[PDB]
């Protein structure tokens, strides 16, 4: 299961990979270029560039990302609950970058689903897939569990073949 | 960013990505930041042609739509929006757009009625909801009318819409019936709470004081009404002191006291004069509490000066009498009258007394120095203005005449407490607010009997603990809950001020002292208990109670710190263990030992110097500030086998609880042994029954008195022990006497 | 009475010679030494305030003794540990553990090091929640413990870098104390999520499914898989100035590295010695995983150094910083044991009987430890040496006016005859 998970994984990091760089190359923010190597799956040079951006505290917490680790799941959690009942203000890319250690990026309440409109769906399906809640489920009910939250289009064939991996059953 | 580094990006993707298809695609991505850059026409067509390739994306499709919102093309941004709405049906917030976007722009098609249909039934009976059906109708009078009332039947409790009544009364110019919709309304509990509200109350009625109809109908009802205006005052006050700043809470000061000066010149002895006298007691109340406000923000030598002339305050109103609540028309008139003098003196009293702790008899310097005449010019001075007339305001022409210079004793506090629980709705600000001020006393407040007060018949345990299903909700949950958000809300609060008194702060000056989470429980569990809940609603509240029994209860995935949980064992123990009947006892005792149970795991753990597993977002806030350490844990785990043998007492084990008390040489344990052990004695001791035995039972009696005789004898030579006494000193000796006279 | 203490001792060794293991002799010692120190420290004489601590480090070189001798000598040599390279690190590191005894020694250490470590009581008053009055005051546009680090620190209120002190610093003194779990519930429920998350980071991975060998330790896999990344990640953030001095000295100390001066300067012989055997420590695991191939090349950020010092230079180290403290003749015996160069010390202080008399506690000590070594390793102190050692300890136990229990201490020599 960690074997197809990895080579899944990579694969997806192959095709969004442009795409993603792309974005990079045009943000002008720090934390939001952190976030998009999180979308590469690139954990270390996402720690790197908080290091460099003098984003440390993040950079250690970034380093959890790909270890499933329930406690901080639910940490992160919190603190995004107890943002989201007052907290005046949080930087938009941080509470994304919580939202991913939350292992739930979409399932949720402070939702990644609305990057719809930004990425393609792979690209939140990488997500998904690399964050997500990788030992509890199986590769097929955890690539289900994002299908759930998203239309693919009709015609889309790569589409199509996770929908069939997924529908197992 | 600017033009440069959104169009240097064009060739950017341009030169990873060339097709057509692939160049289209990026389209939103492209316009993504030129939504940023202040480009609309531009970013229009980027979003317009990833939407030629991607038709079937609703943040597009969205995105358009609230572009062509700015663009305020209202044609083509609703249209956009349905394509979204249509394409992913959880979009609720774009069938309310949608729905206010067609009543704006024109009414004549019935498809902006549909879409307020659907819109209602997606937010039910929201805010937004009645302001369209209001725009609708506005593409004549009479028919505002019906909508309001007809809106008014099952809302009443909307801030908005009744003020509207008195809007569209005051349009037609029948100010009487403003004023009458405005009295009977001042009856609603809800209403009395709002700020905007009470705003609309204060004018309607002044504008009726004035009106030319006032004078000419009779001047019979003329009291009546200015009754309100006072009673509105007081509340507006409340109100405005805790939301508004410093300045517009010091303008409503000046307006309270004209209406003072202007009133005391009738007198009488009716409501009006009832009135006018509790009234006049929340005026100091919050001009101390005013006072105060300011003196935080300032130096330390305003804020002594302001707080001795708070003090002054608060005690005025202290001293006021509780007014004559028989001389009132009506049951519900003088039920909220008492109510409210209830609560002047438990806000006034709590606040007399944590600024008298500050030093010893500092109450008496206060009234010695500033009682005198002086001190009334100086109060004038510090809150008002010089340049007003000093002569119509009330403040200065008050006679201060023998300030009783008495502080407060604690029991006459806890029924004015309990007796106000209602002054405020039952917020959870204001009971945690009391529980804070409880929480640096010697004596404990009464939370069952505010619950009680609260949320009537409702049982002190549920049968069906099973489930978490909220119709199981349980006063003790309730108790167990309001203990967590004070235990919780004391420690935030501690981690404040160390970082920059706490209980100094008086209520309507403090900000919000529970997390949201808790507050919307309690806000939930209310509406759904006092059952003015919203049948759409219903099944929301519903389980936002649920998502937080499990915590309340101990069980899976609770957010619970061992320290809350062992202060929530205790504290239901002794609270138990002072209670006369059995079935409150047996109750209080079952879930101290349940939380218990609970503890005593991690107890072991922490006791061999090991780490805790940290909760996921808990429910009430982690602190390393109280971390249980290895110092306490013998103690926890006798404390808690005392409550073990309570309850197998109880039960019916004896034999086991004797045991278990006779281990341990606890003051307590020895009103447990002297209570069990009289009543083996007190049934069998005057029946015709074998002699033999009878000299048993005697034999226990002997032991009761024994034990009795212990605990007043190291009680009277050590204080710390009479704070262990599980009752009264003055209740063991009562029994004591008793014993003895048998 | 006080003046029993040789009793003790001497009673000690009469339960042993009669019950005719012999660790448990120590290890009342131990007790004994400790015993002594709490009556000594209650009410006293500000010249018993000194003879007291020399009681309590008197007890923790018993300890220290029972420690080592036990793992040392009931050395009786179980299963070998066999991996493959599709193992977790921390298998490698279990490994480690296992097989290089010279290694686990200094974990020993270690382990009575924080075991005697002193930690202030816990914070009171502690506030609701994180960074409140920044928040309050407003002008945190982020709600992130790396907020104030993006842009001048003149963000953070002065009460709320206050709190933060107060914080760090407490978790810091846990941290050398080896209460990591006290930490992490500390974390939690300050509303220091995100540090909690920061000390979770501590463990190496393992997967009890991939791991068989501790499917029993574990039903979940945990840790972290990309630990030198974590490590010059945490390391890093060490270095970067700006944050509390107490929380670069935690990550310092979790990266294996020694903390700044700001705090540093303030760590005792005991504190210091720490540090640096957690240095030797962290350097050898990551030099262990090197060799096995079990680091990946893409996690080698940043250099940290790879060059483990040994104990005996840090010790040497360690005395020339605290010369004073390193001085002190129970710490010597203290470093005589970690080093094993001890009957090489009795045979020493020995020699100085032919400023050992003018310390009371020293020859006692001496004398009861060379009796528990040649009893628990026959042959360990040299014949003579004993003979010497009792000798004049009996004849302080004429002194004192003791003569009851002497033919206890006799039963070690046909020397015994001339008494």
């Amino acid at each position: 299961k960690k074997e197809r998970h990895c080579r899944l994984t990579s694969w997806i990091v192959s095709q969004i990979g442009p795409e993603i760089e792309e974005k990079i190359r045009n943000s002008s923010n720090e934390i939001e270029q952190i976030f998009l190597y999180l979308l590469l799956n690139d954990v270390v040079r996402a720690s790197k560039l908080a290091i460099e951006s003098k984003n440390g505290h993040l950079s250690v917490l970034i380093s959890y990302l790909g270890s499933n680790d329930p406690r901080i799941r639910d940490l992160a959690e919190l603190q995004l609950q107890k943002w989201s009942t007052g907290g005046c203000s949080i930087d938009k890319n941080i509470s994304k970058i919580y939202k991913l250690l939350s292992g739930s990026p979409f399932e949720g309440l402070f939702s990644l689903k609305e990057l719809e409109s930004e990425f393609s769906w792979l690209c939140l399906l990488n997500l998904t897939l690399c964050y997500g809640q990788i030992d509890e489920y199986s590769l097929e009910s955890l690539v289900q569990s994002h299908l759930d939250k998203f239309s693919l289009p009709y015609d889309d064939p790569i589409g199509v073949i996770f929908q069939l991996y997924a529908a197992n059953e | 960013r600017s033009k440069a580094d959104v169009e240097r990006y064009i060739a950017s993707v341009q030169g990873s990505t060339p097709s057509p298809r692939q160049k289209s695609m990026k389209g939103f991505y492209f316009a993504k930041l030129y939504y940023e850059a202040k480009e609309y026409d531009l970013a229009k067509k980027y979003i317009c042609t990833y939407i030629n390739v991607q038709e079937r994306d609703p943040k597009a499709h969205r995105f358009l739509g609230l572009l062509y919102e700015l663009e305020e093309n209202t044609d083509k941004a609703v249209e956009c929006y349905r394509r979204s709405v249509e394409l992913n049906p959880t979009q609720k917030d774009l069938v309310l757009k949608i729905a206010e976007l067609l009543c704006k722009n024109d009414v004549t098609d019935g498809r902006a009625k549909y879409w307020l249909e659907r819109a209602a039934k997606l937010f039910p009976g929201s805010p937004a909801i009645y302001k369209l059906k209001e725009q609708l109708l506005d593409c004549g009078w009479n028919k505002l009318f019906d909508l309001i009332q007809s809106e008014l039947y099952v809302r009443p409790d909307d801030v908005h819409v009744n003020i509207r009544l008195v809007e569209v009364y005051r349009s037609t110019k029948r100010l009487k019936d403003a004023v009458a919709h405005c009295h009977e309304a001042e009856r609603n509990i809800a209403l009395r709470s709002s700020l905007e509200w009470n705003s609309c109350v204060v004018q309607t009625l002044k504008e009726y004081l004035e009106s030319l109809q006032c004078l000419e109908s009779d001047k019979s009802d003329w009291r009546a009404t200015n009754t309100d205006l006072l009673l509105a005052y007081a509340n507006l006050m409340l109100l405005t002191l805790s939301t508004r700043d410093v300045q517009e809470s010091r303008e409503l000061l000046q307006s309270f006291d004209s209406a003072l000066q202007s009133v005391k010149s009738l007198g009488g002895n009716d409501e009006l004069s009832a009135t006018f006298l509790e009234m006049k007691g929340h005026f100091y109340m919050h001009a101390g509490s005013l006072l105060l406000k300011m003196g935080q923000h300032s130096s330390n030598v305003q804020w002594r000066a302001l707080s001795e002339l708070a003090a002054l305050c608060y005690l005025i109103a202290f001293q006021v009498p509780r007014p004559k609540i028989k001389l009132i028309k009506g049951e519900a008139g003088q039920n909220l009258l008492e109510m409210m003098a209830c609560d002047r003196l438990s806000q006034s009293g709590h606040m007399l007394l944590n600024l008298s702790r500050g030093k010893q008899d500092f109450l008496k310097e206060i009234v010695e120095t500033f009682a005198n005449k002086s001190g009334q010019s100086a109060l004038y001075d510090a809150l008002f203005s010089s340049q007003s007339p000093k002569d119509t305001s009330f403040l200065g022409s008050d006679d201060i005449g023998n300030i009783d210079v008495r502080e407060p004793e604690l029991e006459d506090l806890t029924r004015y407490d309990v007796g106000a629980i209602r002054a405020h709705n039952g917020s959870l600000q204001h009971l945690t607010w009391l529980g804070l001020q409880w929480n640096s006393l010697p004596a404990l407040p009464g939370i069952r009997k505010w619950l009680k007060q609260l949320f009537h018949h409702l049982p002190h345990e549920t049968s069906r603990l099973e489930t978490n299903a909220p119709e199981s909700i349980c006063i003790l949950d309730l108790e167990v809950f309001l203990l967590g958000v004070v235990y919780t809300s004391h420690l935030q609060l501690k981690e404040k001020c160390n970082s920059h008194q706490p209980l100094c702060l008086p209520l309507p000056v403090c900000k919000q002292l529970c997390t949201e989470r808790q507050k919307s429980w309690w806000d939930a569990v209310c509406t759904l208990i006092h059952r003015k809940a919203v049948p759409g609603n219903v099944a929301k509240l519903r389980l936002l109670v649920q998502h937080e029994i499990n915590t309340l209860r101990a069980q899976e995935k609770h957010g619970l710190q061992p320290a809350l949980l062992v202060h929530w064992a205790e504290c239901l123990q002794k609270t138990g263990s002072g209670l006369n009947s059995f079935y409150d006892q047996r109750e209080y005792m079952g879930r101290s030992v349940h939380y218990w149970k609970k503890v005593l795991p991690l107890l072991k753990i922490i006791k061999k110097k090991n780490s805790i597993p940290e909760p996921i977002d808990p429910l009430f806030k982690h602190f390393h500030s109280v971390d249980i350490q290895a110092s306490e844990i013998v103690e926890y785990e006798e404390d808690a086998h005392i409550t073990f043998a309570i309850l197998d007492a109880v039960n019916g084990n004896i034999e086991d609880a004797v045991t278990a008390f006779e281990s341990i040489k606890s003051v307590v344990s020895y009103w447990n042994l002297a209570l069990i052990f009289h009543r083996k004695a007190e049934d069998i001791e005057n029946d015709a029954l074998s002699p033999e035995e009878q000299e048993e039972c005697k034999n226990y009696l002997r032991k009761t008195r024994d034990y009795l005789i212990k605990i007043i004898d190291d009680s009277d030579s050590n204080l710390s022990v009479v704070k262990k006494l599980p009752v009264p000193l003055e209740s063991v000796k009562e029994m004591l006497n008793s014993v003895m006279q048998e | 009475y006080q003046t029993e203490r040789f009793t003790k001792f001497s009673d000690t060794l009469k339960e042993f010679k009669i019950e005719q293991d012999p660790f448990n002799i120590i290890r009342e010692f131990r007790s004994a030494a400790g015993q002594l120190a709490l009556d000594l420290a209650n009410s006293g004489d500000e010249s018993n305030v000194i003879s007291s601590k020399d009681w309590e480090l008197e007890a923790r070189f018993w300890h220290l003794v029972e420690l080592l001798l036990v793992f040392r000598n009931a050395d009786l040599d179980l299963d070998e540990m066999e991996l493959h390279p599709y193992n977790s690190r921390g298998l490698f590191e279990k490994k480690l553990m296992q097989d290089n005894k010279q290694l686990y020694q200094i974990w020993i250490v270690m382990v009575w090091l924080k075991e005697n470590t002193y930690v202030m009581e816990r914070p009171k008053n502690v506030p609701t929640s994180k960074w409140l009055n920044s928040i309050t005051s407003g002008g945190l546009k982020s709600c992130d413990l790396d907020f104030p680090l993006r842009e001048n620190t003149n963000v953070l209120d002065v009460k709320d870098k206050e709190e933060d002190h107060i914080f760090f610093k407490y978790i810091y003194e846990l941290i050398l104390a080896g209460a990591i779990d006290e930490a992490l519930e500390e974390a939690k429920l300050s509303d220091n999520i995100s540090i909690c998350m920061i000390l979770c980071g501590i463990q190496e991975y393992l997967n009890p499914v991939i791991d068989t060998q501790i499917a029993n330790e574990f039903n979940t896999q945990q840790g972290i898989k990309k630990h030198s990344l974590w490590r010059r990640t945490v390391y890093s953030l060490s270095q970067q100035a700006g944050l509390d001095p107490y929380e670069r000295a935690i990550y310092s100390y979790l990266s294996g590295a020694i903390p700044n001066q700001e705090v540093l300067q303030y760590s005792d012989w005991e504190s210091d010695l720490h540090i640096h055997l957690n240095q030797i420590l962290q350097t050898e695991i990551e030099n262990y995983l090197l060799e096995n191939n079990q680091v990946g090349t893409d996690e080698l950020i940043l250099p940290l150094p790879s060059h483990a010092l040994t104990v005996q230079e840090v010790l040497n180290r360690v005395a020339s910083r605290h010369p004073s403290e390193s001085e002190h003749p129970i710490r010597v015996l203290m470093a005589s044991v970690i080093l094993d160069s001890l009957p090489s010390v009795i045979h020493s202080s020995v020699e100085m009987l032919l400023d050992i008399i003018d310390k009371p506690y020293l020859l006692r000590i001496v004398t009861h430890l060379a009796i528990c070594l040649d009893i628990i390793n026959p042959g360990s102190v040299e014949e003579v040496d004993k003979s010497k050692l009792i000798t004049t300890y009996i004849s302080l136990l004429k002194l004192q006016g003791l003569y009851e229990n002497i033919p206890i201490y006799a039963t070690f020599l046909n020397e015994s005859d001339c008494l």
